[PDB]
C-alpha cells in the first residue's frame, strides 16, 4: 500500500424508454406549403423540399 | 426536318411547364407540395456548400466576404476554410489598431490553430492558399453552414436584393486616379525578404487594366522596394532559394461607379471596410511575377 | 430538347458484356483529336498517339492541342460525347490515383499506367485528372530524372533516382515510371532536357555584357545588384552575326521549353461523394 488512498470516479450510460405527457392543444404549429429548390448537376439533378 | 420547325422561335422555359408539373399533369395527381414554381430555377451563379468550425464564422455573420481554403499536412482535416478578414492578422500591410481589433475579435480556439498552421511550415503563403470566391449565408452552431459562389452575380434567393462584397480598408489599393466605367479587382500578395521572417503583405487591387503584361509592369513599378528586397536576400544569403517577390490572382469584375466606403459591425465592435455592391466573381489561378 | 453532342460509332462489333463494361464510365473524360460531328472509334482516347520512340512530353503537348470532351449515355450501337463550354458545370469520373477535396484545382495529364476494354488492334486509354500541385511535382521530378539519365552508372545516381521516383500525397503513395529505358533517353525527353540545359548555359555567358551596359542608367537601381550577383557567380567559378544567332538560339530554345512551362487549369471542384470516384466540377479554358 502506498501512502495515499485514492478515490475513483466513473460514468455509466443506460438505454431507456421514455413516456412523454402533454395537454390538448398546449402548443400550436404554423406551417406553409412545402417549397422546392433546385440544384443542377449534369448527371443528376436534385431538389430540396 | 421541316422549314416551319427550323424557322420557329426558340423554346421558352419562360412559360413552359416545369418537369414535375408535367408528370403530375400526366397522371392527374396532386401532392401537398407547392410544386409549380421551382426556386433557383433561373439562377446563373454556380453555388458550392462548405462546413466550417464555429470559431471562424465571425465577420461572416454579415453576408459577403472572401472565403479562402488553406492547407495543413496533418492526416486529420487537411483543409480549413478561412476568411480574408482573419488572414489580415498575419499581413504586415495592416495598421496596428486594425490588427489589434482583429486579434481581439477572432480569439476563438479554432482560429489560432489556423494561424499556427499558416506559419509553422517552411513554404510561403502563395503555395499554401487558394481562393473560393464570395460567401452569402449563415446557419450558426458548433459547426456552421456556408454557401458560396465561384462564377456568379452575387444575390439573395429571390434576387430581392444584391449582396455586396466587403474588403478591409487597410488592404485596399488603387493605382489610378480616374476610373473607367469597367475595372477589374485582383488579389495581391507580396513578400519582404529583408526581415528575418519572409514577411508577407496582403493587398486587394482595383484596376481598369485587363491585360496581364501591363498590370505586371505597373505592379513591378509600385513594388520596387519589395523586388529590391528579394534581390538583396538572393545575393546576401546563398544556398537559400527564394522566389516570386509577388504573386497575382484575378478575382472579380465590377462597375466602377458602384464602389462605396462603409463601416461593418460585429460583437458591437466596429471595422472599416470598402464595399462593392453590383459585384460579380470571375476566378483565375495564382501566377508569379519577378 | 436536344443539345450539342458528338456522335461516335464503334466500327468493330461490341458484345453485350463489352457494352456493360463501357457503361461504367458514364461521365469520364475522353479526348478527341478534331471537333467533327460523327467521329470513328479509332480517334477516341490516346492509343493512336502512343509510340515506342516518342515520349511522355510529346503526349503532353498533343493533349494540350487536343480537344477535351465529356461522355454521355451509351446506347444501341452508338455512344454520345458532349463537348463542354466554358463556365458551365459538369460531372467527371476521378480516374486518377489521387483523391480530391472541395476547392481543388485540376489539370489533365497523359497517363502513366482493372484495365479498359481492348480490340484486335486497339485499346482504350484515358488521361489522368490530377490536382495542380501534384502535377507540378510529378513534372518536376520526371524532368529532373531525365537529367540524371546520363550519370546513371554511379550508385549515388541510382539511389537519388529511386528517391525521386516515389511520390507522396494525401493518402496516395504511388510510384511514377523511370523516364529511361535500356540506359537510353526517349528523343522528346532528350530534346526537352537539352533545351533547358542549353537555355541555362547560354544565359551564364551572354547576360554580363548587356547587364553591365544597362547598369549606367537604371533608376530602379536593382539592375546594379543583379550585375554584382553575376560577378559573384563569376567569382564562384565576337562577330555580330554570331551574337545575333546566339540570341535567336536562346529564345528559340526557351520557346521549345514552353511546352512544359504553363499549366491549363481545366477544372475546379465542387463537393464530392463518398463514392469519391465520381465528382462534380466547373469547366475552365
Amino acid at each position: 500500500h502506498p501512502g495515499f488512498a485514492l478515490t475513483a470516479v466513473r460514468t455509466d450510460t443506460f438505454e431507456v424508454d421514455m413516456l412523454l405527457y402533454s395537454g390538448k392543444s398546449c402548443t400550436s404549429v404554423i406551417i406553409n406549403n412545402p417549397i422546392v429548390t433546385k440544384e443542377e448537376r449534369d448527371i443528376s439533378t436534385t431538389y430540396h423540399v | 426536318m421541316d422549314a416551319r420547325a427550323v424557322a420557329k422561335r426558340p423554346r421558352d422555359p419562360a412559360d413552359e411547364d416545369n418537369e414535375l408539373v408535367t408528370a403530375l399533369k400526366a397522371k392527374r395527381e396532386v401532392n401537398t407540395i407547392s410544386v409549380r414554381y421551382l426556386y433557383h430555377a433561373d439562377h446563373q451563379a454556380l453555388t458550392a456548400r462548405f462546413f466550417v468550425p464555429e470559431g471562424l464564422v465571425e465577420f461572416e455573420a454579415q453576408p459577403g466576404a472572401l472565403l479562402i481554403r488553406m492547407e495543413t499536412g496533418c492526416d486529420s482535416p487537411r483543409h480549413l476554410y478561412i476568411s480574408l478578414y482573419l488572414l489580415g492578422i498575419r499581413a504586415s500591410n495592416v495598421s496596428a489598431s486594425t490588427r489589434c481589433l482583429l486579434e481581439s475579435v477572432y480569439t476563438a480556439s479554432a482560429a489560432r490553430a489556423a494561424l499556427q498552421w499558416l506559419d509553422l511550415g517552411p513554404h510561403l503563403l502563395h503555395r499554401r492558399l487558394e481562393t473560393l470566391g464570395c460567401v452569402k449565408t449563415v446557419s450558426l452552431g458548433i459547426t456552421s453552414l456556408l454557401t458560396c459562389v465561384m462564377r456568379g452575380y452575387l444575390y439573395n434567393t429571390l434576387k430581392t436584393e444584391v449582396f455586396a462584397l466587403m474588403i478591409p480598408k487597410d488592404m485596399y489599393l488603387t493605382w489610378e486616379e480616374t476610373r473607367g466605367r469597367l475595372q477589374y479587382v485582383y488579389l495581391i500578395i507580396v513578400y519582404d525578404y529583408d526581415g528575418p521572417e519572409t514577411r508577407p503583405g496582403i493587398y486587394v487591387l482595383t484596376s481598369s487594366i485587363a491585360h496581364w503584361q501591363t498590370l505586371v509592369d505597373v505592379a513591378r513599378g509600385k513594388f520596387a522596394r519589395e523586388r529590391c528586397s528579394f534581390v538583396n536576400r538572393r545575393i546576401t544569403r546563398p544556398r537559400q532559394i527564394p522566389l516570386c517577390t509577388g504573386v497575382i490572382q484575378k478575382l472579380g469584375w465590377c462597375l466602377a461607379d458602384d464602389i462605396h466606403t462603409s463601416f461593418l459591425v460585429h460583437k458591437e465592435l466596429k471595422l472599416s471596410v470598402v464595399r462593392l455592391d453590383n459585384f460579380s466573381v470571375e476566378l483565375g489561378d495564382f501566377r508569379e511575377f519577378v | 430538347a436536344m443539345e450539342a453532342n458528338i456522335f461516335c460509332t464503334f466500327d468493330h462489333k461490341l458484345s453485350i458484356a463489352d457494352v456493360g463494361k463501357l457503361t461504367k464510365l458514364v461521365a469520364a473524360v475522353v479526348p478527341i483529336p478534331q471537333r467533327l460531328h460523327l467521329i470513328k472509334h479509332y480517334q477516341l482516347g490516346l492509343h493512336q498517339f502512343v509510340d515506342h520512340t516518342r515520349g511522355y512530353v510529346r503526349l503532353r503537348g498533343l493533349l494540350r492541342n487536343m480537344t477535351l470532351t465529356l461522355m454521355r449515355r451509351v446506347e444501341g450501337n452508338q455512344i454520345l460525347l458532349h463537348v463542354p463550354t466554358h463556365g458551365l458545370l459538369y460531372t467527371v469520373l476521378n480516374t486518377g490515383p489521387v483523391t480530391w477535396e472541395k476547392g481543388d484545382a485540376l489539370c489533365v495529364l497523359p497517363p502513366l499506367f482493372e484495365n479498359l476494354l481492348t480490340l484486335g488492334q486497339w485499346e482504350l486509354v484515358l488521361p489522368w485528372i490530377v490536382p495542380m500541385p501534384l502535377a507540378l511535382e510529378i513534372n518536376q521530378r520526371l524532368l529532373i530524372m531525365g537529367l540524371f539519365s546520363l550519370d546513371r552508372s554511379y550508385e549515388e545516381v541510382k539511389a537519388a533516382v529511386q528517391q525521386l521516383q516515389t511520390i507522396t500525397f494525401r493518402d496516395a503513395t504511388f510510384t511514377i515510371p523511370d523516364p529511361v529505358i535500356d540506359q537510353h533517353l526517349l528523343i522528346d525527353m532528350k530534346t526537352a532536357c537539352l533545351s533547358m540545359s542549353m537555355v541555362a548555359n547560354l544565359a551564364s555567358e551572354l547576360t554580363m555584357t548587356y547587364v553591365r551596359k544597362l547598369a549606367l542608367e537604371d533608376s530602379s537601381m536593382l539592375l546594379v545588384k543583379c550585375q554584382e550577383l553575376l560577378m559573384r557567380l563569376d567569382r564562384e567559378r565576337v562577330s555580330p552575326d554570331d551574337e545575333i544567332a546566339r540570341l535567336s538560339a536562346l529564345f528559340v530554345m526557351l520557346r521549345q521549353l514552353d511546352d512544359l512551362i504553363r499549366e491549363q487549369v481545366v477544372f475546379t471542384v465542387c463537393d464530392v461523394s463518398p463514392d469519391n470516384k465520381s465528382a462534380t466540377c466547373i469547366f475552365k479554358g
